[PDB]
């Protein structure tokens, strides 16, 4: 490669004209408007560009040399949190290392495991999805056991298709390599088509489980439009199906539902955009079971917070929302009254947002709280006493993992350096003996106590605090001279949580860089306004906080002058190509812009586009263009600015942002800054992604070690 | 999808199974 040798990109003469509410019409000339198709002149010129930016990446000796380290330091066992079922038996999932979908597991013994003993001596395979197709074209993406324990839910998608189909097998049924060989695959014949963006959800008396679908569709039929939620009963086809809600009037509107653990309840959610704000109307369950002509009382009606059911104890209902509580509370509705009665149950703290509430052993409720982008545990009585902060000394993500009616919960914790820890609660053990540790995840070549996070605060250009993590090897000094790899993603209320790489940890290792993770505005990590912060209007905050976290870094010596990397995915992906573009230059030493938005004008055009205008504006009204416009990274690419080496990456499949924006964006690089010093590169996976699909784990350590290389020998860094 | 993509998912995958 040498500047200015980039593949020839026709410009057409096409020019859309939108209404400025500041300046009127404005035309926008939109000359690569011919790389939102496919068609042989897009594959000639995509396998041009991927031919191109393989060549230069096959000029660097040391990828190489990374995907041995990475793929090492990901061959280590990994499990989950195990779930007891109600045949008495427990099942979790289980990946020996390197294996692409991991395994799940059933109890040998109707006994909690001694995990100690190893997976394969306390457990067998119930459910392998490796073994959905032979060739790996179909995974499993999404699964549910019937509360009885009787059937296993799962959700297929294969490549290159868009929707996903719900299976049902009986538990005693296992889908193994050796089921498999030895006779037909044992699931039912029932086959639930069309499903995708909602979650599966039984019914208490285990008859059936609530799914959204969509209209069945041809392959030359005419989006994603009129969802329905449907009820399936297990041991019938799907035209026997109930539907339990649909909008023709609101085509776009989406569901979801929950289903009460005493069988009184049926609850529909629904959902108008990406903002977290729903509907919640509610039913009651009978002997007549789920039936169409379902009466809904619309509880919630009016869009303007998100609601969430926790549980309920007869008529009162316990719901975590956001109402009037930008930091999350929980309510209790009581159904008893006509006009129902709405109460705190666990008040709404100003400066910490709750992240999770479940229910526990019948009556105790366990909260996840997020203080500073970083979680804390604690149980909760019946009368909503705080009783006891669990894990009191762990710092970073957790989950919790339990099911109500059951007298134990279970904690998944993880962090920079804390790979992977499952945490029990027993509340029949005496009082000092209810916590434990059931297994923690043991890597390979790393040691976890080699590296430090910690947490330090900068201020955005409007003055606002904003904090940042920084993990280090410890042998790495803050003197000026390391590499930095900035991430983000800065939209959707999304938390930048911590999180356990051992890919990360081996690049930061090797090359004594550190790896920073700012909490920028656009996310949830300080509540609602934290989002509202970043979001249509304030959109360029988002932009302003993720550029002053990387002059931050260099201005106080955490990282070299040049050697800040910045690297992020989707909504992230569009925080990379806008912040190159608008930072001054030398802000950034190098940008890997993963699968983004950058066609801010035509995003809501294509496919999944519609549900973003509650994050970025709607173009087509003339006051958003107005601060749409300004950010849209393919219509502010300038000629007089060095721009870092770019490698931008590209996934085709099912709910994805189309590539066009990224093919536009480098085309226009290319256009506009053909002899930039640095390589501007785009390099494209063109296998269909299913929903859910990710890429097979000897392909995800290629792609790694494909970025983090590009990445290293932009920022001039050496294997020692 | 926070690091969907970018981390094994296995550790909080059975969390909500049942």
């Amino acid at each position: 490669w040498a500047p200015g040798n980039y593949p020839s990109t026709r410009r057409s003469d096409h020019v859309d004209t939108y209404q400025s509410a500041s300046k009127g019409e404005v035309p926008v000339p939109d000359p690569y408007q011919w790389l939102e198709e496919s068609t042989d002149e897009v594959d000639k010129w995509t396998t041009a560009q991927a031919d191109l930016a393989q060549s230069y990446l096959d000029q660097n000796a040391d990828i190489q040399k990374l995907a041995e380290k990475f793929r090492a330091s990901r061959n280590y066992a990994k499990f989950s949190a195990p779930t007891l079922l109600d045949d008495g038996h427990w099942y979790w999932f289980y990946n020996r290392g390197l294996q692409s979908q991991s395994v799940l597991y059933r109890s040998k013994e109707p006994a909690l495991p001694d995990f100690s003993k190893g997976d394969d001596n306390v457990g067998d395979v119930f459910f392998d999805p490796n073994v959905l197709a032979a060739d790996g074209s179909a995974g499993m993406v999404l699964c549910k056991f019937s509360p009885d324990g009787k059937f296993f839910a799962y959700a297929v998608s294969h490549l290159g298709g868009d929707y996903s189909t719900i299976y049902v097998r009986s538990t005693s049924s296992p889908l193994s390599q050796a089921s498999v060989a030895q006779g037909v695959d044992g699931r039912l014949s029932d086959e639930v088509k069309w499903f995708k963006f909602s979650t599966i959800i039984w019914t208490k008396d285990s008859k059936g489980f609530l799914y959204q679908r969509y209209p069945a569709r041809e392959r030359h039929e005419g989006s994603d439009r009129n969802a329905m939620m449907c009820y399936h009963k297990v041991g019938t086809t799907q035209e026997e199906d109930i539907i339990v809600y649909q909008d023709n009037e609101h085509p776009e509107w989406i569901y979801g539902a929950d289903t009460s653990e005493d069988g009184k309840y049926l609850y529909l959610y629904q959902f108008k955009d990406t903002s977290k704000k729903n509907l919640l109307w509610v039913a009651e369950l009978d002997e007549d079971g789920v039936k169409s002509g379902i009466h809904w009382r619309k509880v919630v009606n009016e869009y303007a917070a998100d609601y969430n059911i926790i549980t309920n104890h007869g008529s009162l209902v316990y719901i975590k929302t956001n109402l009037n509580a930008p930091q999350y509370k929980v309510i209790t509705i009581d159904l008893s009254k006509d006009e129902p009665e709405i109460r705190d149950f666990i008040p709404e703290e100003k400066d910490a947002k709750l992240a999770q509430v479940n229910c526990a052993n019948e009556e105790y409720f366990v909260a996840i709280y997020k203080r500073n982008v970083k979680d804390e545990i604690y149980l909760y009585s019946k009368a909503g006493v705080q009783l006891t902060r669990l894990a009191p000394d762990f710092v970073g993500a957790a989950s919790i993992a339990n099911r109500q009616k059951q007298t134990h919960f279970f904690l998944t914790l993880s962090g920079f350096n804390t790979p992977g820890t499952i945490a029990r609660y027993d509340f029949t053990a005496p009082e000092t003996q209810r916590f434990s540790i059931l297994r923690t995840t043991k890597v390979n070549e790393l040691d976890p106590d080699d590296f430090e996070s910690t947490q330090v605060w900068y201020e955005s250009k409007d003055g606002t605090k904003i904090p940042m993590f920084i993990v280090r090897h410890k042998s790495t000094k803050f003197d000026g001279t390391a590499a930095a790899i900035q991430y983000g993603y800065g939209g959707f209320a999304t938390s930048a949580d911590p999180f356990f790489s051992p890919i990360i940890l081996t690049f930061l290792q090797t090359y004594g860089a550190i790896f920073a993770v700012p909490s920028i505005r656009g996310g949830g990590e300080f509540g609602e306004e934290w989002h509202k912060g970043g979001r249509r209007e304030t959109k360029v905050n988002t932009f302003d906080d993720f550029i002053a976290a990387a002059q931050f870094l260099v201005k106080n010596k955490y990282a070299a002058p040049g050697k800040v990397a910045i690297n992020g995915a989707s909504n992230g992906g569009l925080l990379v190509m806008g912040s190159i573009v608008r930072a001054p230059e030398g802000t950034f030493g190098a940008a890997v812009p993963e699968g983004g938005v950058a066609d801010l004008l035509k995003f809501h055009k294509f496919t999944g586009g519609q549900a973003w205008i509650s994050e970025y504006g709607n173009p087509s009204i003339p006051e958003e263009f107005d601060y749409i416009y300004p950010l849209s990274p393919v219509h502010n690419v300038r000629t007089d600015k060095v721009m870092p080496a770019t490698l931008i990456t590209v996934n085709i499949g099912a709910g994805r942002v189309v590539p066009m924006h990224s093919f536009k964006f480098i085309a226009t690089l290319q256009h506009n800054v053909p002899q930039n010093p640095h390589p501007l590169l785009i390099k494209i996976d063109k296998s269909w992604l299913g929903h859910g699909m990710g890429k097979p784990t000897d392909k995800n350590v290629k792609d790694a070690a494909d970025k983090w290389g590009f990445i290293a020998r932009a920022l001039g860094l050496e294997l020692k | 999808p926070w690091t969907a993509e970018h981390v094994d998912q296995t550790l909080a995958s059975g969390n909500d199974i049942c």
